[PDB]
Formats: C-alpha cells, sequence, structure tokens
C-alpha cells in the first residue's frame, strides 16, 4: 500500500498508489476505396438504366 | 498551452456535443455570449482552459469544436440555442440529406462528396492551435453518418495529422432508445474501420445511461436531453484534467499511457457515481468510501457488464469536490479486501487517483442534484468484451440471412467488407478472451 | 405466460422441471435460440451469461451461477481453500490436497513430496489418491512414485489429496460409502438444503490392503454397477436414504444423523458458499441466477466428516426427482415469476 | 424541407387521395381554400412535406391528378377540399382505359404519360430536397394500375435515387367492378415488385369485411371503405408528418422495414376500429390488442398463418409512452413466435402527440408479414383460373399485348409467393 508522485497544486492533487508489483492507408489508398465505391454505384445505375431501356 | 479540437458527428455527436459545451461553459463560467469576467488576459492567455477555448479580441471564448452532420435539422437548434452566440457558422457543417441509417451511405456515398470541405474547417481551428494535441471525436454506432461519415474521418485524420491523438466517445446501440434495426450492422462495420485509428475510446451504452436515469433520477421515459446531460458529466469528469491544472492526464498521450497498454483493447470502462435526484427532498451526502465503492457496482457502470468476471488492466480514479488522499486510500484499502479486482499479471495492481476541489457543476433546472463529491473511475477491464459479444451476436444472425445488405451494396460497399469487419471483431474478442481468462 | 428455454438437452433434473414448468399451463417453451425469454436452462459449457439481462422489459434468469465453477473443479477448490482465508489452509474438514501439473506444462509438486517424506518417516499412513476432472481415471497409491507417473502420463491438472485410510463402514458388509447432498441457491442467496440425501454405498467389503482393485475403495453409482459382483445386494442400487441410515446410526452407534453428521454438512455448505458469494452474487446484476449444486462427503471412523467435491451439474436419485425438481419450480422459479408444505429444504441463515 | 410528391391515378386513386387530403389538411389545419387556421405550431413544423406554401401564406397540397376520362376529376374540383389543388396538376384525357391494363399502360397511357411528367417534374424541381414519391391506386381497374405502373416505371427512369412509395388497393371478388381485375392485379405486382420501394396492400376484401363485420354496416359502399383508407394513410404517414425520431423519412422507413429488395409489401392496420359505445375510452392495453388483430387488418391475410420480417406502429395522441412500451413488449413477449429470430429488435414504436379528429388517441400497423404471400396466392389462383382458358384474353391483345407476357406475370407472381416462403420458414 504506496503511494508515490504526490503532485498538489490549488485546483486540486493527484497521485498514485501501489497495491502490489506486477509478476495506415495512404490518401492515394483512401481515394481509391472511395471512388471503387462510386463506380459499383455507377455500374449498378447503369444496368438499371439499360433495364429500363429495354 | 495545448489545445485540443473536439469533433461532434451525427445526431447524437451533436446533441451531446451541446450538452457537454453547456458543462463546459458553467463550469468556467463562461457566459452564453462568451464571456469570461474571471479571465483576466483579454484576447488570449495559454491557460488550461484554453485547450478547449480560444480567444477573440473582443474577449469572446470560442469553442475548438467542429459540428458535422448530413441533416440540417440537428445542427439548426446549435444555431438558434441558448449557446448560438459560442460558435460562428464556420463550425457548423450541415448537409441537405442523411445517410439513412445506412454506414455505406455515410462513409461512401455521401462522405465522400463532404469530407473535404470537413477537413477545411478543421484546418482552419488547427491552425489557431500553437501545440495542437489531438481530437475529441463525439458519435453513434447506430446512426450511418455516426458510424459511416466518422470512420471516414478518422482515416483521414490520421493521415493529416499523423502525430496527433484521437479520443473516441461512442453511443453503444440500445434497443429502448433505437429505431434502426441495422444498427448492429453499423456499429460493427465502424469498429472495424476505426480501430486502428483511434487511441482510445469511451463506449456509452444507452441501454446504462436509460436505467440509471429512470432508477435514480426517477425518470419513468428518459429523453435525449435527459440521458445527454447524463452523458456530459461523465465526459465532463474525463475532460477535466484537460481544462484544469493538474497532472495526471493532462494531455491526450497520458489517457493511452495511463489506460491502454495493448493498443486494440482500447476500450476503458466508465463508472461514474453518485447521481441523485434533484426532485429529492434532501439527500444524505455519501462519504468518499461510499462513492469509491460505488464505482465497483455494475449499476452505475456506462456499459453493464461484470468485471468481477475480467481482469483489470489499469484503473483511474478522478475525483471532484471535497476529497482528500487520505480517504481516497482509506476507502481503497476496504474495497480490495472486500471486492474481487484481478489484475493481469504483467501490470501492477494499482490505482492512479486523481482529484479536482470543484464539486460537479449540474446544469439548473436539470435532473442531477448538487452533491459535495463525485467520482469517475475509467478501468480497462476484459469485461466489457461481454459488449462486444452481445453486438457480434445480434450482427450474425441478421448476416446469415443477408437481411438489409442490399441496402449497403446500393451505396458501393462491396459485400465481402462485412464479413472482414467481423472478423476483425472476432479476432478482439480473442484477444480480450487471451488477456483475461486463464 | 412466462417463457423459458432449453439449452442442456442431456439435464435429467431439468428435463423434469422442464416438463413442470409446462405443466402449469402458465409457461411456455421457445426455441433454444430465442432471446425473448424470462428463464434460461442453459447449457453446462461456456454458458453466454454476458447476453442475459438485455432485453427490454423481461426479468431474465438462469440456473447457473458464472462463477461457481471455482468451487465445482477438482483443482479449482483446491486452490479456493488454499487461497481464500475465510477457508484458510487449515480447514480441519477438507483433507490434505495438492495441485499437480503433469510435467509435459503454480503446481505444487515439491510442497507434496515435503507433506509426503513428512509422513514417511513419521511411520503414520501415506496413503493419497489421484484424480482429475477430466475423469469418467483415479489411482490410489502408498508410493509418491507411482501417483506422480501416473499423472505425468496424463495431460490434464490432477490434484493428490490423502486418501481416508480410516472411513465409516457399514454393517454387514463392512464397506465404504459417501453422502450426496442437493443444495440449491436462489437468486437472493439463500441457501436450502435438500431434506433428502442418498448414501452412494459400496457392496463390496472395504479391503485396506489392496488399492489396486478399486471397486471396495470408489462409491461411484457407476463404478459399483459395472465391477461391483454384490450390486444391490444390501440395498436397492447401493443408495441408502436418510430414514434407513440415521436408523442404522441409532441401533449401531447410538446417536442420530443430524447430531453425528448433519451438522457438519450444514456447516461445511455454508462455509464454501459464502466464501464465493461476493464473487458470484447477482444481487445487484442486471439478470439472476441459481443454481443447484451436489456435495460430496466422506465420514471416517471417528464421525467426522471430510469434503470429497462439489458438483455444479448434479444427478439426482430416481426416487428423489419428482420432490426435488417440483422443490426447484417452488423456491428458485416461482419465486421470481410467480404462478396466478412444510418446505423439503432446509434453510442455512447466515449474514450477506 | 424533405419534400415528397403525391400523385394519384384513376377512379380509386383519386377518390382515396381526395379523402387522404381531405384527412390530414384537417390535421393540419389548413382549410378547403389553403389558409391555415390552426392552434399548434406542430402542425406547421413539416406541412413542407406535403404542402408548398403560396403568396399569402396559402398551402397547396404538392399532388399530381391523373386520370384517363375526366369524370372521377370533375366530382374531386367540384368536391370539399377541391379548390386545394393546384389546377396546372390536373392531367387527364377522354378515352378512358376499359379497365384494360393495356390501354392504360401501351396505347391510351401512354399519349398521356409525358404530359404528366411535366408536371412531376415541375413539382421536384422546386423542391429543396426531394425525398421521393407516393402513388394511390388500384390494381384491378386501367388506369390507376396499367398507366400508374407505366409512371412509376418512368419516374424511375428520370429519379432512380428517390424512395417509390405506393398505396394499393388489391381486387377481391367480393368488392369486383370487372371479372379481369386479377388480370390487371397480376400485372402491376410485378412493375411493383421491380419499381417500388416501399407497397400498403390494402385489399377491398378486408375493407368490406371491416365494414360489414366490425363497423356493424349493413352495406358498405366505396365511400366507406374508402373512409377506412383515409384513416390509415393518416396514420402510416404521421411519422413523416410531425416532429418525431424513427421512420422519420422514406429511405430511413424503407431501411428498417425491407430486409430484401422485392419483399417490400406491408400489411397496414388500424385501431380502434369503433361501431356507432363511441364514445368509450380506449385503454392502451385495448389500443396494442386490437392493432395487432388480424380483424384490424386491411390485408386480408392472417398474421397467424406467417411471420413478421419487421414492424412500425405509430401510437397517436396524449398517453403514457411508459405504459406503451409495456404493452408492446407483452404483445413480443407473449407471441415472439410470429417474429422471425434473424432480426434482432424488428419492431419498433413511435408516438405522437396530436390524434385524428374525433379520436382521443389511436395506434396505426405497418407489418412485412410474409403471410403477405396469400394475398398474392388468391391473385394468382383468380389469374390461372382464367388464363388457362384464355378468358377475356382479346381485350388485351387487341392492345399489342401477347400471351407470353401474361405467361410472364403468372411466372413473376408465383416467384414473388415462393420467396415468402423461403422466409416463412
Ligand atoms: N445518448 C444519445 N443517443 C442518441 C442521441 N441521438 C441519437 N442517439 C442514438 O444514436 C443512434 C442513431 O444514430 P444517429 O446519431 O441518430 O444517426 P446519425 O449519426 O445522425 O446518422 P443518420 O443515419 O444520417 O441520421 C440510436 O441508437 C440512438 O439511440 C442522443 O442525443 N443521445
Ligand atoms: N481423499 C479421499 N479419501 C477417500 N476416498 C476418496 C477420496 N477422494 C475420493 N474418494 C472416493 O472416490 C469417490 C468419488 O471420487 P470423486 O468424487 O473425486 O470422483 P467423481 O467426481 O467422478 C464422482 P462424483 O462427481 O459423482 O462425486 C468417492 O465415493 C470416494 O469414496
Ligand atoms: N377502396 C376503393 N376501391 C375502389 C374504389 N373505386 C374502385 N375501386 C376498386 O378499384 C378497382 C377498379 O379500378 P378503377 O380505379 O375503378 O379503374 P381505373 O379508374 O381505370 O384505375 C376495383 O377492384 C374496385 O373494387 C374506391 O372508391 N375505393
Ligand atoms: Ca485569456
Ligand atoms: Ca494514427
Ligand atoms: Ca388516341
Ligand atoms: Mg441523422
Ligand atoms: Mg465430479
Ligand atoms: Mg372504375
Amino acid at each position: 500500500m504506496e503511494v508515490i508522485e504526490l503532485n498538489k497544486c490549488t485546483s486540486g492533487q493527484s497521485f498514485e498508489v501501489i497495491l502490489k508489483p506486477p509478476s495506415d492507408p495512404s490518401l492515394e489508398e483512401i481515394q481509391k476505396k472511395l471512388e471503387a465505391a462510386e463506380e459499383r454505384r455507377k455500374y449498378q445505375e447503369a444496368e438499371l438504366l439499360k433495364h429500363l431501356a429495354e | 498551452m495545448r489545445e485540443c479540437i473536439s469533433i461532434h458527428v451525427g445526431q447524437a455527436g451533436v446533441q451531446i456535443g451541446n450538452a457537454c459545451w453547456e458543462l463546459y461553459c458553467l463550469e468556467h463560467g463562461i457566459q452564453p455570449d462568451g464571456q469570461m469576467p474571471s479571465d483576466k488576459t483579454i484576447g488570449g492567455g495559454d491557460d488550461s482552459f484554453n485547450t478547449f477555448f480560444s480567444e477573440t479580441g473582443a474577449g469572446k471564448h470560442v469553442p475548438r469544436a467542429v459540428f458535422v452532420d448530413l441533416e440540417p435539422t440537428v445542427i439548426d437548434e446549435v444555431r438558434t440555442g441558448t449557446y448560438r452566440q459560442l460558435f460562428h457558422p464556420e463550425q457548423l457543417i450541415t448537409g441537405k440529406e442523411d445517410a439513412a441509417n445506412n454506414y455505406a451511405r455515410g462513409h461512401y456515398t455521401i462522405g465522400k462528396e463532404i469530407i473535404d470541405l470537413v477537413l477545411d474547417r478543421i484546418r482552419k481551428l488547427a491552425d489557431q492551435c500553437t501545440g495542437l494535441q489531438g481530437f475529441l471525436v463525439f458519435h453513434s454506432f447506430g446512426g450511418g453518418t455516426g458510424s459511416g461519415f466518422t470512420s471516414l474521418l478518422m482515416e483521414r485524420l490520421s493521415v493529416d495529422y499523423g502525430k496527433k491523438s484521437k479520443l473516441e466517445f461512442s453511443i453503444y446501440p440500445a434497443p429502448q432508445v433505437s429505431t434502426a434495426v441495422v444498427e448492429p450492422y453499423n456499429s460493427i462495420l465502424t469498429t472495424h474501420t476505426t480501430l486502428e485509428h483511434s487511441d482510445c475510446a469511451f463506449m456509452v451504452d444507452n441501454e446504462a445511461i436509460y436505467d440509471i436515469c429512470r432508477r435514480n433520477l426517477d425518470i419513468e421515459r428518459p429523453t435525449y436531453t435527459n440521458l445527454n446531460r447524463l452523458i456530459s458529466q461523465i465526459v465532463s469528469s474525463i475532460t477535466a484534467s484537460l481544462r484544469f491544472d493538474g497532472a495526471l492526464n493532462v494531455d491526450l498521450t497520458e489517457f493511452q499511457t495511463n489506460l491502454v497498454p495493448y493498443p486494440r483493447i482500447h476500450f476503458p470502462l466508465a463508472t461514474y457515481a453518485p447521481v441523485i435526484s434533484a426532485e429529492k427532498a434532501y439527500h444524505e451526502q455519501l462519504s468518499v468510501a461510499e462513492i469509491t465503492n460505488a464505482c465497483f457496482e455494475p449499476a452505475n457502470q456506462m456499459v453493464k457488464c461484470d468485471p468481477r468476471h475480467g481482469k483489470y488492466m489499469a484503473c483511474c480514479l478522478l475525483y471532484r469536490g471535497d476529497v482528500v488522499p487520505k480517504d481516497v486510500n482509506a476507502a481503497i484499502a476496504t474495497i480490495k479486501t472486500k471486492r474481487s479486482i484481478q489484475f493481469v499479471d504483467w501490470c501492477p495492481t494499482g490505482f492512479k487517483v486523481g482529484i479536482n476541489y470543484q464539486p460537479p457543476t449540474v446544469v439548473p433546472g436539470g435532473d442531477l442534484a448538487k452533491v459535495q463529491r463525485a467520482v469517475c473511475m475509467l478501468s480497462n477491464t476484459t469485461a466489457i468484451a461481454e459488449a462486444w459479444a452481445r453486438l457480434d451476436h445480434k450482427f450474425d444472425l441478421m448476416y446469415a440471412k443477408r437481411a438489409f445488405v442490399h441496402w449497403y451494396v446500393g451505396e458501393g460497399m462491396e459485400e465481402g467488407e462485412f464479413s472482414e469487419a467481423r472478423e476483425d471483431m472476432a479476432a478482439l474478442e480473442k484477444d480480450y478472451e487471451e488477456v483475461g481468462v486463464d | 405466460m412466462y417463457t423459458f428455454v432449453v439449452r442442456d438437452e442431456n439435464s435429467s433434473v431439468y428435463a423434469e422441471v422442464s416438463r413442470l414448468l409446462l405443466a402449469t399451463g402458465q409457461w411456455k417453451r421457445l426455441r433454444k435460440d430465442n432471446p425473448r425469454f424470462n428463464l434460461m436452462l442453459g447449457e453446462r459449457n461456456r454458458l453466454p451469461f454476458g447476453r442475459l439481462g438485455h432485453e427490454p422489459g423481461l426479468v431474465q434468469l438462469v440456473n447457473y451461477y458464472r462463477g461457481a465453477d471455482k468451487l465445482c473443479r477438482k483443482a479449482s477448490l483446491v486452490k479456493l481453500i488454499k487461497t481464500s482465508p475465510e477457508l484458510s489452509e487449515s480447514c480441519t474438514w477438507f483433507p490434505e490436497s495438492y495441485v499437480i501439473y503433469p510435467t509435459n506444462l503454480t503446481d505444487e509438486r515439491e510442497v507434496f513430496l515435503a507433506a509426503y517424506n513428512r509422513r514417511r518417516e513419521g511411520r503414520e499412513g501415506n496413503v493419497w489418491i489421484a484424480k482429475s476432472s477430466a475423469g469418467a481415471g483415479i489411482l490410489i497409491s502408498s508410493e509418491a512414485s507411482e501417483l506422480l507417473d501416473f499423472i505425468d502420463e496424463q495431460g490434464q491438472v490432477h490434484v493428490i489429496q490423502k486418501y481416508l485410510e480410516k472411513p465409516l463402514l457399514l454393517e454387514p458388509g463392512h464397506r465404504k460409502f459417501d453422502i450426496r447432498s442437493w443444495v440449491l441457491v436462489d437468486h437472493l442467496y439463500n441457501i436450502y438444503l435438500y431434506r433428502e440425501g442418498v448414501l452412494r454405498t459400496s457392496s463390496e467389503p472395504y479391503n485396506s490392503a489392496n488399492f489396486q482393485d478399486k471397486t471396495c475403495h470408489l462409491t461411484n453409482h457407476c463404478i459399483q454397477k459395472e465391477y461391483s459382483k454384490n450390486y444391490g445386494r444390501y440395498e436397492e442400487g447401493n443408495e441408502m436414504f436418510f430414514e434407513e441410515f440415521n436408523q442404522y446410526l441409532m441401533d449401531a452407534l447410538n446417536t442420530t444423523l443430524e447430531n453425528s453428521i448433519l451438522l457438519q454438512i450444514k456447516h461445511i455448505i455454508r462455509s464454501c458458499l459464502m466464501c464465493i458469494e461476493p464473487a458470484i452474487s447477482t444481487k445487484h446484476l442486471h439478470y439472476q441466477s441459481f443454481q443447484l449444486f451436489g456435495f460430496d462427503f466422506m465420514v471416517d471412523e471417528e464421525l467426522k466428516v471430510w469434503l470429497i467435491e462439489v458438483n455444479g451439474a448434479p444427478a439426482c436419485a430416481q426416487k428423489l426427482y419428482a420432490e426435488l425438481c417440483q422443490g426447484i419450480v417452488d423456491v428458485a422459479i416461482s419465486s421470481v415469476f410467480p404462478l396466478a408444505p412444510t418446505s423439503i429444504f432446509i434453510k442455512l441463515h447466515h449474514h450477506h | 424541407m424533405r419534400e415528397i410528391v403525391h400523385i394519384q391515378a384513376g377512379q380509386c386513386g383519386n377518390q382515396i387521395g381526395a379523402k387522404f387530403w381531405e384527412v390530414i389538411s384537417d390535421e393540419h389545419g389548413i382549410d378547403p381554400t389553403g389558409s391555415y387556421h390552426g392552434d399548434s405550431d406542430l402542425q406547421l413544423e413539416r406541412i413542407n412535406v406535403y404542402y408548398n406554401e403560396a403568396t399569402g401564406n396559402k398551402y397547396v397540397p404538392r399532388a399530381i391528378l391523373v386520370d384517363l376520362e375526366p369524370g372521377t376529376m370533375d366530382s374531386v374540383r367540384s368536391g370539399p377540399f377541391g379548390q386545394i389543388f393546384r389546377p396546372d396538376n390536373f392531367v387527364f384525357g377522354q378515352s378512358g382505359a376499359g379497365n384494360n391494363w393495356a390501354k392504360g399502360h401501351y396505347t391510351e397511357g401512354a399519349e398521356l404519360v409525358d404530359s404528366v411528367l411535366d408536371v412531376v417534374r415541375k413539382e421536384s424541381e422546386s423542391c429543396d430536397c426531394l425525398q421521393g414519391f407516393q402513388l394511390t391506386h388500384s390494381l384491378g381497374g386501367g388506369t390507376g394500375s396499367g398507366m400508374g405502373t407505366l409512371l412509376i416505371s418512368k419516374i424511375r427512369e428520370e429519379y432512380p435515387d428517390r424512395i417509390m412509395n405506393t398505396f394499393s388497393v388489391m381486387p377481391s371478388p367480393k368488392v369486383s367492378d370487372t371479372v379481369v381485375e386479377p388480370y390487371n392485379a397480376t400485372l402491376s405486382v410485378h412493375q411493383l415488385v421491380e419499381n417500388t420501394d416501399e407497397t400498403y396492400c390494402i385489399d377491398n376484401e378486408a375493407l368490406y369485411d371491416i365494414c360489414f363485420r366490425t363497423l356493424k354496416l349493413t352495406t358498405p359502399t366505396y365511400g366507406d371503405l374508402n373512409h377506412l383508407v383515409s384513416a390509415t394513410m393518416s396514420g402510416v404517414t404521421t411519422c413523416l408528418r410531425f416532429p418525431g425520431q424513427l421512420n422519420a423519412d422514406l429511405r430511413k422507413l424503407a431501411v428498417n422495414m425491407v430486409p430484401f429488395p422485392r419483399l417490400h409489401f406491408f400489411m397496414p392496420g388500424f385501431a380502434p376500429l369503433t361501431s356507432r359505445q363511441q364514445y368509450r375510452a380506449l385503454t392502451v392495453p385495448e389500443l396494442t390488442q386490437q392493432m395487432f388483430d388480424s380483424k384490424n387488418m386491411m390485408a386480408a391475410c392472417d398474421p397467424r398463418h406467417g411471420r413478421y420480417l419487421t414492424v412500425a406502429a405509430i401510437f397517436r395522441g396524449r398517453m403514457s409512452m411508459k405504459e406503451v412500451d409495456e404493452q408492446m413488449l407483452n404483445v413480443q413477449n407473449k407471441n415472439s413466435s410470429y417474429f422471425v429470430e434473424w432480426i434482432p429488435n424488428n419492431v419498433k414504436t413511435a408516438v405522437c402527440d396530436i390524434p385524428p379528429r374525433g379520436l382521443k388517441m389511436s395506434a396505426t400497423f405497418i407489418g412485412n408479414s410474409t403471410a403477405i404471400q396469400e394475398l398474392f396466392k388468391r391473385i394468382s389462383e383468380q389469374f390461372t383460373a382464367m388464363f388457362r382458358r384464355k378468358a377475356f384474353l382479346h381485350w388485351y391483345t387487341g392492345e399489342g399485348m401477347d400471351e407470353m407476357e401474361f405467361t410472364e406475370a403468372e411466372s413473376n407472381m408465383n416467384d414473388l409467393v415462393s420467396e415468402y416462403q423461403q422466409y416463412q420458414d
């Protein structure tokens, strides 16, 4: 039951009590993922329009 | 002094953000018009409260915050609300149609078209900072914007601000206050993509906040206002160290150093006491031992789970009010001899304690009563993995039938991203089990 | 209309409870994966406690206490007794035991040999028994070399405890036996002891000069019915109930079952369950637990009672299924989900 | 500003559409001349969803009236709220459609469809942010059925990313105008399967049985049936017309109600349904029991014959939201066998403070139930009884259609039935 690193100031204080010791994707890759999804949306809408054209 | 920028995404993030900045102002003595009589340095200064507030030459203290929502109705409340004067228009970003509770719609379809604008508005706030620490991101799991756009924003923040820390305050989906059936999908999609970009995340289960409001506050049917004022009290307790003089959790980095020894396991359980009804005749003020002992009751945890059947990796005790170190140690000793507290063998068995002498501030006319002392415990327990289990189970129930998957694929997302995100969660649950169980 | 699910088809006990529940006409069984349930008769292993108590407007109850395995595991029970101050290492009602991990994997090998070497030098009885939870696999020997070598040939944790060389023998027959007590703990952590126990007796004369033939040394109902040639001779199914046993104690030893044995059994039950109450209690939890336990005791010729083990998923004597299972519905289920005596249990009061 | 564009086509479509605008106009305080005379700000909060604001503070419904004969729309214009509609939004021909799907879809309808789309485009161009469209029509006639589904196909072509919503009256031999109604309905259902996101299935037999047995109306009329549709349309659109959080717009409703794209046909329900004991107060338990009772549903399908994929309930009036949750959870927790267990929490509940005219409180039911296959099985059986003899086909082949197109609609609807069957198990 030890207390360490006691720090005190006008607005409070803090300390540590020890009970027992122990025993990314680049900006380029993000645009590609965003554009790949936009492309799949365009492809799906194109097939919808193609279906409606028939 | 090092600045912190708060980012509020989606309805949950915006509305919770509104409640916090209202509280922040009452705590720092800032008026709705931004004036701060106690700030003797007019138009500048590097005090602790400046980490969250900039200052204009006219003496206005402006939050370092950005609000983002793909639909204008929630953010218009901020534009015409009590604290409309705090913010300027550049800080509030709103689209015209939301993500329809569709992660893929917020991340891809709509996110791609607004991401650069939000980054520009954030860059403006960063340019006022002489030493930016990082970001605090408020959002929900279940919303299409809070889930789908947030993960996009976090990816770009890591690219634009590589060396900056990022903390999360995330709203875990609860059916009692939810009306979107696909929220398990969104929660798991956004956790998968955000996991490597968040240094520390404080999950709040709406179920827990809901029951605390009905049980302790005697609210039969709590509203978002009720839920948000309670949430902002907890948020305030966590961010106080950044806004006040002190030596514990004085910058965002210390949050990871003190609470997250293993990076993926960065979801500390929050526990808060006491929560007393303002409508009460008059309550017996609890001692340091009683509120400390309350930190180990499942009833006041921000996520219902049983820490008795996990292992602790870290534990912070954040006190506010009339608390002296002698009483904390005495209460702590008493709790060890009675409570089940098992630490992982590769971590010390101890507690970091921070005390702020100013007691919790309560919103006038709110639901919470003024108390002489309060505490918020932040503990990294493997027991919070119960939350992932619940969520991953619901995910599996719908995904087995591919129910609702067409809504996501129709927005340009690939079905394989579902299983990819699920396998990441499966590994996350396995990490917890390796650290907690024998 | 209360709802319940069945996730353990092999439980003879809760197969009856489920049968009784439906007979009331006020309980409805759902598919085992339906989450909208009031009561879960859960599986034995890996029961998902973490998914309980998150259904808005459903008081959920389960028939297993999370964390009770610490009491119902061979090695766990030993560790619990030696490390818990409420039980202490000097616990007078539990045989000297040690946890031994096979050398192909803390471990109490040297601590056991020390106590073993002490007995060997002091001319005292030095007969130990080796067993584990992964058994149907038991060895009884007086040489520490045989016990340790037997565990190394296995691959799971084992326990070595003192073998009771002076057991109380029933007459006629000169035969060993053990006592099974059924204990039910409800959601409020009331400890109820079923008034009806059973003595699982050995139909073979006890022979202290031959631990190789384990038929007269192990009182397991399955062993007596497979390897014993006098099964069912003295009593039906090698099961003597309390009424007969009590009459025996009076005719032979001039005492009663309550005074000579039951007081110790009740004391041991309390001590074990109260020890782990803070760790497993569901008093302030979002869901509720109850559990039926099967305590196994030994009685020596000094009429001292020793604890053998605790079973978390016990079966019941064929004659007592109806009464006990009905009792489980009355005190454990209907107490939380009431319907529209002379209790068969004995409440062991205690300080929570 | 999430605008919805309304379209009503044919006799049934315009008569039900007219009553619909009559009901909600009263709820929002709009008088027959478009002037607001309400006393609550909740009435105008979401008024622009269905109404355009003109000069002098006038509110003009965002509705387009379509028909191939003038008759019905003349009655609307001379009806109660007839003057409230934009005169330019009346698009009509003179030939008629003779209850013939081919005339509405391929010949007579094709000649008028472009002018209708010119009005739709006009209304959409003035929308700040158009949600989507809602169409009121029957499937047993010629205009609403044949030309209605033609308009949907051409609207989806020009607004492919907007939600398409319909209220579709399904024919019944008990309330039948002609014997060809199963032909026209089978042809329309395939169009709806493909080009609508949400379809409220309204069976004229259910409306009749409710009027006869429950409401005790000796001789039901079309007007009596349209009263039920009015109240029901007002109930299912409350979420869109007043401040709320759940199913607040069309796309969010679809995302919570349609787990599979083709299975988007809903069973609506309403409560109370009282006969003239009409002044008695109705408790929340009663509201919930009736709302889920089959007799209160307008699809003419027994819910206990299938399973609910998703459910959306709306409670209107000043009532205990706590007590609403309790009774809803009671219905699910007492009949969880009729809800699929692979969609957790698929029953959502929304409340609203403004009740319908003349009622302290009401409840509207929107169920996506696999039992709806019974409705499509009835139509399919009636279709086949005639198609196997090619009876009455000459009305259609005379308009350029081939038998192959009938065989395909037949197979398309049997597919739909089989799709509902695989999820019912
Ligand atoms: N605690 C709390 N939770 C909220 C609040 N608002 C919404 N939620 C929760 O957030 C989830 C829904 O996500 P939202 O934030 O509303 O959706 P969104 O981020 O705006 O994204 P969209 O789909 O575009 O609307 C549900 O689980 C709600 O219970 C709030 O103000 N406070
Ligand atoms: N220390 C000891 N001294 C004497 N006999 C012992 C003993 N430990 C075990 N036994 C004998 O072994 C039998 C049961 O052993 P144990 O209970 O460990 O195995 P088990 O768990 O498979 C049977 P059950 O679970 O049904 O009680 C008892 O009948 C008892 O007679
Ligand atoms: N509920 C209701 N159904 C109607 C009404 N008028 C016609 N119908 C039904 O609609 C079908 C006839 O279609 P109708 O609208 O008259 O043909 P259309 O004008 O060419 O579209 C039949 O099944 C009728 O039962 C009405 O006012 N109310
Ligand atoms: Ca200053
Ligand atoms: Ca990073
Ligand atoms: Ca012509
Ligand atoms: Mg939103
Ligand atoms: Mg055993
Ligand atoms: Mg007609």
